[PDB]
């Protein structure tokens, strides 16, 4: 409290007069209590540590911990310790800094196996700071460094980091992880499970999305040196959330492994790291009754098998062996079972309020048929600290109620939720409704999803005791079970869903499916349903599902049945028809650019329509990728003066080309500060939540969030040897994007637009080689159209192989001998030139007359 | 605006009569539909992160209708004291001088952004209004409006003023206000009566204007480029620090005319004064002489 008071008093001097009494303290007490309240002082005293005058007698407080407190711990708390010496290290003056190698040196003898065993990402950041000599100055032991360095593996580690919220340790594990990946690149070492880290770093992002900008840019340029990771092999991620259905009614046995799930998973470390002094009571009782099974120290710290659970994660043990004989009752409370309130209650005030409230005082459900003997009556302890944990063991209490198949306990669940399935929506105010509303569907459908899963074990449980389907009891449980789903009132709870469509999409789909499926099937039952799973579909993704539904129910106006042909691979005829109706109508501009940048066509709407603002995203998209430098100030010229944008999607647009223009004034130090402005940007407005499930959703964003190192990477460049050997990096490079087409043009093509703009001689031979690139991808990936116009404007250059390399574009044309006759003219030509490779007199001679049989005879 | 200016001063004589009046409580209401130049946040939100097509002739356009205004401003008056003995009693008003208060007292805030070009302009109204009050008689018409509830308020956020010590070198970088009177660069021209500041852009305000196509909006200059030696620092502090010699001839009048009686002097500026006295007292000794500047 003190350190952390409200400061009506203030007097910070007292704070150096607490860590005087908890470094007294360790000096003389016993081991236990060395331990104890050993998560409260490392947080109070890094919170202490973090202000200003005082950080000295920190330091001076820590060194005496590091001597004696014990080798198997210094994992929890040690993290916190080197993380902000590394960051703050500006900061320490002369003295400070002394200190900080009193530390290390018994770091390094002190302890000789934990940083080297238990904790090995420590040894490592601290000696990859050139700067402060552990390396140079010091031990010999920089021969440990290199044997643990080739040994450890460091990619689960930098998951196992970024969960936690510290926004030290947070901000260093990202500094490594850059400098990490770089000199990964150089030795190209490991192609891959990179992916883990590729889905941690894309939730920090998002949790930083409001707090911290400049941190969380710095979040996103690391995942731009993976580069779109190619989707066709391990698309990785996962499923979902947590239920974990251990069916905890009776079943002592299985009741236990339950709690022994709870303890090290949702409340360790909900305890250990949260910080909320006076809740951290409570968390402790319930860990306690839950203990009370295995509470008896003897029967715990004596018997062989009386205990034989692991019943801790290994970090879980630190607060495991503290409080096993505590036992706070703590339990005082004035009227609760008075205080209740019931039907639809408190609903009132959720929509008036709300998301945490509603579940909170829902609470009133957890005291009134809770807290009595069994097993989880103790989790109304922890509720009554109250929160967004309570969500966690929201479904459990939820099920007992009607578990029990006093009666209306149950019946009292229902009024409010009707009351929360129909809240008459049209909600004037969104800021409330848009918030809570959202949480609370997501706690609802949350126990009908768990219904499911519960009901499914349910039986599949006694299905190993079979009798078939017999049961007297689980019958009434069965009949509430579905009765649960009656409030659902089918299309009430799908359109409950489909007014909502949370960002839940395949669930907005099941339901909205399922009316639309069985029951109504009346005409307009399929006019409003189908109008939404187009939009549903269009979300998920797969574009399968887009077509085939689109194509069956279709009807209304024979112009749909005119756009729908984009995907057959017939598109060039109905972009052909687009065009018709944009030179003649707000939405239909729109939908000719969208198709004809869809199929990468780039080179048409640079030169179309676009000589309002929802053309401009893709109007200068094409532009910039193009690349002329003087058709791409006019854009910007026309961007600069609207007063005002607001747009998110524009800004990124434009700040890249910004930068690309200033590479051709020679100016890398500002198109540095445009590039990485773009990150700000992509890494904050842009960037998902989390999950997401499929990963080729975001190849639209990678696509975008690769191309961009590149250009900052080549303008890096210095010169000539620096250059020629720098794009074999980044030639390499490409090899990691699969074969795939859309995000392989997109990132080859943004090459061009730069190598173009450069204008040097070096520049030239390399943009000579990239179109012949650019041709061997559009030919093989089935569109000549690309290939020929490329092709065609690298014969400038006149390579040896530009004529031949057309010769076979055309052979895939219907129109075979005028393809022939040049290789017949080509081979015979290079006869008696006597030079060039005599290999590549071979290269052409097999294609020459393997043609010369299928073709003729 | 500026070219108005040229209009009011010609030959001034007796000619303008009522004219400047009219002029004045129009540019008075003028500079009032502009406020959210005056106004801004002294703040910016972390939450708000820099990148938008970061245009500076939209800035530009507003700045100059808000300085110009304040020296036309102090053009009228300075025109005004050109005129016969009892002629003055003619303007001043009620209505003029309550118009009067919601610009000063919008130039200064001490709850905003200062803005140092019109700080200028906005004291020598105060100054020279009371410079004109003890020379021709009969004050105001014995003060007919001047209220000690708004003429203290215009003392008072004087006080304000003096306290903020304008370090030589610091001048031209960002901070926080009431450290210095900073004079951020992307505002600084020479304004219209006197040459304030090295206006690294008095040649931009002919950037704006294309030249051939005879066009409505401006042609979007860039922030990048706008504005190596230290020695504009001294100019710009030498020149800033005049402001301090006149604050002081401010009170001299001040103490001439009320004779006491008001609420004015019982402030007890000896509070302020002095503090401020013992203030350079102690600098000017120390940390200064011998530095050759």
């Amino acid at each position: 409290s003190d350190i952390h008071d409200v400061e009506g008093r203030t007097t910070y001097y007292e704070k150096l007069r607490v860590i005087n009494g908890i470094s007294f303290l360790i000096i003389y007490a016993p081991k236990k209590s060395i331990i104890s309240a050993l998560a409260q002082i490392s947080i109070c005293l890094q919170t202490g540590l973090g202000l200003k005058e005082v950080r000295y007698e920190a330091f001076r407080c820590w060194h005496l911990l590091v001597r004696h407190l014990n080798d198997e711990e210094l994992s929890t708390v040690i993290d916190s310790l080197i993380a902000f010496i590394l960051q703050k290290w500006s900061e320490f003056n002369g003295k400070l800094r002394n200190i900080v190698y009193s530390i290390l040196d018994t770091l390094i003898k002190e302890k000789s196996d934990l940083i080297l065993k238990l904790k090995p990402y420590t040894t490592l950041a601290l000696v990859g700071k050139p700067e402060l000599g552990i390396l140079a100055r010091d031990g010999q032991f920089a021969r440990m460094v290199n044997k643990i360095r080739s040994t450890t593996d460091l990619i689960p580690i930098f998951a196992n980091n970024l969960k936690s919220s510290n926004k030290y340790v947070i901000n260093q594990n990202l500094d490594d992880i850059e400098v990490y990946l770089r000199r990964k690149q150089t030795e190209r070492s490991i192609d891959f499970d990179i992916t883990l880290v590729l889905g941690a770093l894309l939730d920090t992002s998002h949790k930083f999305r409001n707090l911290d900008k400049d941190l969380c840019e710095k979040c996103a340029k690391c995942i731009s040196m993976i580069g779109v990771l190619d989707v066709t092999k391990h698309e990785f991620k996962r499923t979902t959330y947590s239920e974990n259905e251990v069916y905890d009614l009776n079943d002592s046995v299985q009741t236990i492994k339950f709690l022994i799930w709870v303890i090290n998973d949702i409340l360790v470390p909900a305890f250990w790291q949260s910080e909320n002094p006076s809740k951290q009571l409570f968390v402790a009782l319930v860990i306690q009754e839950s203990l009370k099974y295995c509470g008896l120290s003897s029967e715990s710290w004596d018997m062989n098998h009386k205990e034989l659970y692991p019943n801790e994660a290994k970090l879980w043990e630190k607060f495991n062996s503290v409080s096993k004989t505590t036992i706070y009752p703590l339990l005082s409370s004035l009227y609760l079972a008075q205080s209740w309130k019931e039907y639809v209650p408190l609903k009132y005030p959720s929509n008036n309020f709300e998301g945490y409230k509603i579940w909170v005082k829902r609470f009133t459900l957890d005291l009134l048929k809770t807290g009595t003997t069994e097993n989880h009556p103790l989790h109304v302890f922890s509720s009554l600290i109250r929160g967004s944990l309570s969500n966690f063991l929201l479904p459990y209490i939820s099920l007992d109620i009607i578990i029990k198949a006093p009666y209306a306990d149950i019946l009292n669940g229902i009024i409010i939720e009707f009351d929360s399935i129909f809240t008459c929506n049209l909600e004037g105010m969104n800021n409330l409704q848009v918030d809570s509303l959202r949480m609370c569907y997501e706690s609802i459908f949350r126990v009908f999803e768990y219904c499911k899963k519960w009901a499914t074990e349910f039986k599949q449980n006694y299905s190993k005791l079979h009798g078939t389907f017999i049961i007297k009891d689980t019958k009434t449980t069965n009949m509430l079970l579905r009765i649960d789903e009656f409030l659902r009132t089918t299309p009430s709870d799908l359109l409950a869903q489909r007014s909502l469509e949370t960002d839940s999409f395949e669930r907005s789909a099941l339901y909205l499916e399922q009316c639309y499926r069985q029951n109504p099937h009346d005409k307009n039952q399929n006019g409003q349903l189908l109008k939404n799973l187009q939009i549903t579909y269009e979300e998920i993704g797969d574009i399968d599902s887009l077509d085939g539904v689109l194509r069956t129910f279709a009807t209304g106006n024979l112009v749909s049945k005119i756009e729908e042909l984009q995907y057959s691979e017939n598109w060039k005829l109905a972009q052909d028809c687009f065009n018709v109706l944009g030179k003649f109508d707000p939405k239909t501009t729109t939908r000719m650019l969208k198709s004809m940048y869809d199929h990468q066509l780039y080179s048409q709407i640079i030169s179309n329509s676009s000589f309002v603002k929802e053309w401009y995203s893709i109007g200068l998209e094409a532009a910039n990728l193009e690349g002329n430098v003087q058709t791409l100030k006019n854009w910007v010229e026309q961007i600069e003066s609207l007063r005002n944008i607001d747009d998110r999607e524009v800004l990124l647009q434009y700040n890249i080309a910004k930068a690309l223009i200033a590479i051709s004034n020679e100016d890398p130090l500002r198109t540095q500060k445009y590039i990485h402005n773009s990150f700000r940007l992509i890494g904050t407005n842009f960037i998902t939540s989390s999950k997401e499930t499929t990963l080729l959703k975001k190849q639209n964003l990678l696509m975008k969030l690769h191309s961009l190192y590149d250009l900052s990477f080549l303008s890096s460049a210095k010169d000539k040897f620096e250059y020629k050997s720098n794009t074999t990096i980044l030639d390499y490079r490409m090899e990691r994007i699969g074969a795939d087409f859309v995000p392989n043009h997109y990132i080859l093509s943004m090459r061009k637009s730069f190598d173009q703009l450069k204008m040097n001689e070096q520049a030239d031979a390399d943009l000579g080689k990239t179109f012949f690139t650019l041709a061997q991808l559009a030919r093989n990936n089935a569109r000549l159209d690309i290939a020929s116009e490329s092709l065609m404007h690298c014969l400038e250059r006149r390579l040896p192989q530009a004529e031949l390399e057309f010769a076979e574009i055309l052979w895939k044309q219907g129109e075979n001998d005028r393809a022939l006759k040049i290789v017949q003219e080509i081979h015979e030509k290079y006869q008696e030139n006597s030079s060039v490779n005599a290999r590549d007199r071979a290269a052409v001679l097999l294609k020459f007359t393997e043609w010369l049989d299928l073709s003729n005879n | 605006v500026a070219l108005m200016y040229q209009i009011v001063q010609f030959r001034p004589s007796a000619t303008h009569n009522l004219a400047l009046k009219d002029c004045f409580l129009f540019i008075c209401d003028l500079i009032r539909i502009y406020h959210h130049v005056l106004k801004v946040p002294i703040h910016e939100s972390n939450m708000n992160l820099h990148v938008e097509p970061q245009i500076f002739q939209y800035e530009l356009i507003d700045y100059l209708i808000i300085s110009y205004s304040f020296d036309l401003l102090e053009g009228i008056l300075r025109v005004l004291q050109s005129h016969p003995k009892q002629t003055y009693m003619e303007f001043f008003d009620e209505n003029i001088l309550k118009s009067f208060e919601f610009v000063y007292k919008l130039a200064l805030t001490i709850s905003y952004k200062p803005m140092v070009n019109v700080i200028f302009s906005a004291v020598e109204v105060v100054n020279i209004i009371t410079s004109i009050i003890l020379n021709m008689d009969n004050s105001s018409d014995l003060k007919s409006l001047i209220s000690g509830s708004w003429w203290r308020d215009c003392i008072t956020r004087l006080y304000a003023l003096l306290e903020k010590e304008i370090k030589s070198g610091d001048v031209y970088n960002e901070n926080v206000d009431t450290t210095t009177l900073h004079m951020s660069k992307y505002h600084d021209f020479f304004g219209l009566i006197r040459n304030i500041g090295d206006n690294e852009l008095g040649g931009l305000i002919s950037k704006l204007i294309y030249t051939d196509r005879l066009q409505s909006v401006p042609r979007v200059i860039s922030k990048e480029d706008i504005g190596t030696a230290p020695i504009i620092g001294y100019k710009m502090e030498k020149w800033l620090l005049k402001l301090k010699d006149e604050v002081l001839n401010i009170f001299e009048n001040l103490l001439m005319i009320y004779g006491d009686d008001a609420t004015i002097v019982n402030g007890e500026m000896l509070i302020h004064s002095s503090k401020f006295l013992s203030r350079e007292q102690a600098l000017m000794i120390e940390r200064y002489v011998g530095q050759d500047s």
